[PDB]
């Protein structure tokens, strides 16, 4: 129940198949009138119910992804699995396994939970053929009030990237934005900082973008062009 | 069932629980308990006691 | 199929206020609806798994009502651990749907965004792709809107946007809108304008630049 | 009213019901009240297939 | 206002004799809730009675209660007092049992200390009670052999 352990590959290539495992601890599995569902959530957007497998057998999935989703249930192995074929970059999301009990009878020792009271820890599945190097491009400010300048890390994969200003010196005023997955399957984010108009051309500003997977530390300077 | 304006509506042979098999033959039967105690007014009194 | 809608999209309330959230369904669900709370990053914790039935481990300050196609979550006295995003979900048959969500942060004084514009660097112009950056900084509440105008023509479908969470020192947000076009679409146009509509502004603000100047 | 029900055979089945009792006249179709992708359709035939 | 179950246990015998229905009810409304098995019908079928002999043991306790009821109703039956809560008999009161006058008994004593004072001769009184009827049986016997 409270221990829904998820496992599987957080790294899937396009046009391949994503298989995931959800193990249950408290043996509420064998109890009848229980529905075990797979649900994904795209970042920023809402959550989408993928499919559910019943106490008798998996009845239905979601109509959009109906032919490419198959939920299996290994009774004795104490687990139930999800399979998703033809993985695309749009399926890159956070996956959960959740439980809920509906009783037509309302006839038990205790009261059950119609809603999803049991949840996994969540697996972040990403889809892209290979890992790229982060392309860093500066962004130049020429105004009376306090200006601003930042860096743009584009076409990098996968996450994360460490973006520091002045090798850790500049702190206050910095805002680092969450990444934005483009349609090409590569990531893109921006990191900015507000500096006074008097310090333009006076203080040097360098953003350090250390990409851990590619082991690529790129340092770029930002100056009024 | 799918609100597609009557376009979708597909029926697949589920592998439903065995209780549904019992419901298939118990649909006509029902269990009740008899409460045989009824009180009603007929304007008669046991004046005499004992 | 059934679709769901939440009102308001973004909400900013204070501690101790009676707050209400409206969840509208397209079809009659017959009292079948669930409310969930999600602090960003964690699995959605269950709140109310029927119309009015509260789950355990949940304080008594929550309640849900409604019938038919309209349902309302209510909090008599708000608290500190009540921030985040709230969702509604119907379990009336297959498939299952979820609401859009209600971003609920803590109230603050309305601040106007410090809008800046950034042109694509020359190296990126060599890369065969051009991304123009539009920045909003220190604005509240979360709900705002950004619009792009290439040669005075509104652009949609190619306008990415990201948003940082409510900061710590000032409790304000930041939004980075990234407009991505090919290298060919950057030369034929010489006018680029970014328009922002916010509450703390007495008028919509626009910042623009030109190519080759 | 009866003291005991009729003879019900406990036929273990999953997809199709076997060796049950047949509804007279027309076949019978059983769902719950809501009827919208959530229940399990029960079918009772008037003529048995072999 | 009614003192409640066994409320007049410390009252005079006359006062308790006024609320004997109250003591009579706890014979039935303890056993109505258990025979109900309405709150027992759904909780894990029949409260899992397989590999749980406490369930049977519990059941045996319920049996003892209805068995005691049947003992008292049998005694009221063989004394010809089934339908009534207060019945008078033909057995005269032998003074050796208790010498106390009526006023001292009904307005100065409780049913507890009375039952304790007469527990010695209860069997004898029951014997006269089983015997005295037998003279009614015999009068009906005269009406039977004509
Ligand atoms: C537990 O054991 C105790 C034993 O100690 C027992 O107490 C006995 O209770 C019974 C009744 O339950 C009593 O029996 C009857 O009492 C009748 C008298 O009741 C009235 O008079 C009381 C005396 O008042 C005197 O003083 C006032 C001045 O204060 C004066 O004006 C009066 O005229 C009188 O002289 C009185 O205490 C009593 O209580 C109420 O009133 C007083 C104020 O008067 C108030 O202070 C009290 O708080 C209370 O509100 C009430 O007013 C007695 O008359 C009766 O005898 C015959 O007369 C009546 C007609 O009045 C007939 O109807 C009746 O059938 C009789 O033929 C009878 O004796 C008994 O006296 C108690 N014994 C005591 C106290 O020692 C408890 O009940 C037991 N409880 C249980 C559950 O078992
Ligand atoms: C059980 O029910 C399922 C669905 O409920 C049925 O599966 C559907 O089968 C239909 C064919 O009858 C599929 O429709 C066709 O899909 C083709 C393949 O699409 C995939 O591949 C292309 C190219 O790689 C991708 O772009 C696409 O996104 C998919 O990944 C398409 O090529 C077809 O399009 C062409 O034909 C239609 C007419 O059929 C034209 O109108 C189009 O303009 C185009 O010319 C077509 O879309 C459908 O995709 C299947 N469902 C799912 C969910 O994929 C089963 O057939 C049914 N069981 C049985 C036994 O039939
Ligand atoms: C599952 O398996 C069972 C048995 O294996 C099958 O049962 C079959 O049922 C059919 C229908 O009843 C049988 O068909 C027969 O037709 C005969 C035709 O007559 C000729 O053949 C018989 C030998 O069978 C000769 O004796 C006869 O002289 C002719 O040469 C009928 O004669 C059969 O009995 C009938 O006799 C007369 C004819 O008017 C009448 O009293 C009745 O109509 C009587 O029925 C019979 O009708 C077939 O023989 C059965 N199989 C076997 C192996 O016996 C099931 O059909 C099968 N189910 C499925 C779904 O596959
Ligand atoms: C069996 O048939 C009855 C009658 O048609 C169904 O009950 C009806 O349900 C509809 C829709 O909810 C109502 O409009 C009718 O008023 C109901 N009538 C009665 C007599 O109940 C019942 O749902 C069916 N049961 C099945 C199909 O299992
Ligand atoms: C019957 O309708 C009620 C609406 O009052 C609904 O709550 C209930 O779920 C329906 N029954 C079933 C078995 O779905
Ligand atoms: C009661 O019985 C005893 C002997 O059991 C006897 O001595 C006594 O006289 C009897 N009392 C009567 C008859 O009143």
């Amino acid at each position: 129940q409270v221990q829904l352990q998820e496992s599987g590959p957080g790294r899937v290539k396009p046009s391949e198949t994503l298989s995931l495992t959800c193990a249950v601890s408290d043996d509420s599995f064998g109890s009848s009138y229980f529905y075990w569902s797979w649900i994904r959530q795209a970042p920023g957007k809402g959550l989408e119910w993928i499919g559910y497998i019943a106490y008798s057998g998996g009845v239905r999935y979601n109509p959009s992804l109906s032919s490419r989703v198959t939920i299996s249930r290994n009774i004795h192995e104490r687990q139930f699995y999800l399979r998703l074929t033809s993985m695309t970059a749009a399926d890159t999301a956070v996956y959960y396994c959740a439980r809920h009990c509906e009783d037509d009878y309302g006839y038990y020792s205790a009261a059950q939970s119609y809603g999803l009271d049991s949840w996994g820890q969540g697996i972040a599945v990403t889809v892209s053929p290979s890992t790229k190097g982060p392309s860093v491009f500066p962004l130049a400010p020429t105004s009376g009030g306090t200006a601003a300048l930042g860096c743009l890390v584009k076409d990098y994969f996968p996450e994360p990237v460490t973006v520091s200003w002045n090798s850790g010196a500049l702190t206050s005023g910095v805002h680092t934005f969450p990444a934005v997955l483009q349609s090409s399957g590569l990531y893109s984010l921006s990191s900015v900082v507000t500096v006074p108009s008097s310090s333009l051309g006076t203080q040097t500003y360098i953003c350090n973008v250390n990409h851990k997977p590619s082991n690529t530390k790129v340092d770029k300077r930002v100056e009024p062009k | 069932g799918g609100s597609t304006n009557s376009t979708t509506e597909t029926f697949r042979p589920g592998g439903g629980d065995m209780r549904d098999n019992w419901r298939s033959e118990l649909y006509k039967y029902k269990v009740v308990k008899i409460e045989p105690l009824g009180v009603a007014p007929t304007r008669c009194k046991r004046r005499v006691v004992g | 199929d059934i679709q769901m809608t939440q009102s308001p999209s973004s909400l900013s309330a204070s501690v101790g206020d009676r707050v209400t959230i409206t969840c509208r369904t397209s079809e009659n669900v017959n009292n079948c609806l669930n409310w969930y709370q999600q602090k960003p990053g964690k699995a959605p914790k269950l709140l109310i798994y029927r119309t009015s039935t509260l789950q355990r481990g949940v304080p008594s300050r929550f309640s849900g009502t409604g019938s038919g196609t309209d349902y309302t979550l209510t909090i008599s006295s708000l608290q500190s651990e009540d921030f985040g995003t709230y969702y509604c979900q119907h379990y009336y048959g297959t498939p299952l749907t979820f609401g859009g969500g209600t971003m609920v942060d803590i109230k603050r004084t309305v601040a106007a965004p410090s809008v800046f514009i950034f042109p694509p660097s020359d190296e990126q112009l060599k890369s065969g792709t051009a991304s123009v950056v539009c920045l909003l900084n220190n604005f509240y509440p979360r709900e705002a809107k950004v619009q792009w105008k290439v040669d005075n023509a509104l652009q949609s479908g190619n306008s990415q946007e990201s948003v940082t969470e409510q900061d710590s020192k000032d409790s304000t947000y930041s939004l980075s809108s990234t407009l991505t076009l090919s290298k060919a679409d950057y030369e034929k146009h010489k006018v680029y304008a970014c328009e922002v509509t916010h509450q703390g502004l007495s008028s919509p603000v626009t910042k623009s630049f030109n190519r080759g100047e | 009213t009866v003291q005991c029900t009729h003879g019900i055979k406990p036929v273990v089945s999953t997809q199709l019901l076997l060796n049950g009792s047949l509804a007279e006249e027309e076949v019978i179709i059983r769902s719950e009240n809501i009827t919208n992708n959530a229940k399990n359709i029960l079918v009772q035939l008037n003529t048995p297939v072999q | 206002v009614f003192l409640g179950f066994l409320g007049a246990a410390g009252s005079t015998m006359g006062a308790a004799s006024m609320t004997l229905t109250v003591q009579a009810r706890n014979l039935l409304s303890g056993i109505v809730q258990q025979q109900s098995n309405l709150l027992r019908a759904p909780e894990c079928q029949q409260h899992l009675l397989k590999d749980t002999h406490w369930g049977i043991k519990q059941l045996q306790a319920r049996v003892l209660a209805v068995e005691h009821y049947l003992r008292d109703q049998q005694l009221l039956g063989i004394w010809g007092c089934s339908g009534k809560l207060i019945c008078c008999t033909n057995v005269p009161w032998n003074s050796s049992w208790s010498n106390r006058n009526l006023s001292e008994i009904w307005d100065n004593m409780t049913w507890l200390q009375w039952d304790k004072e007469i527990s010695n001769y209860t069997q004898i009184i029951y014997g006269l009670l089983e015997e005295s009827q037998n003279q009614q049986e015999k009068n009906e016997q005269d009406l039977l052999a004509l």
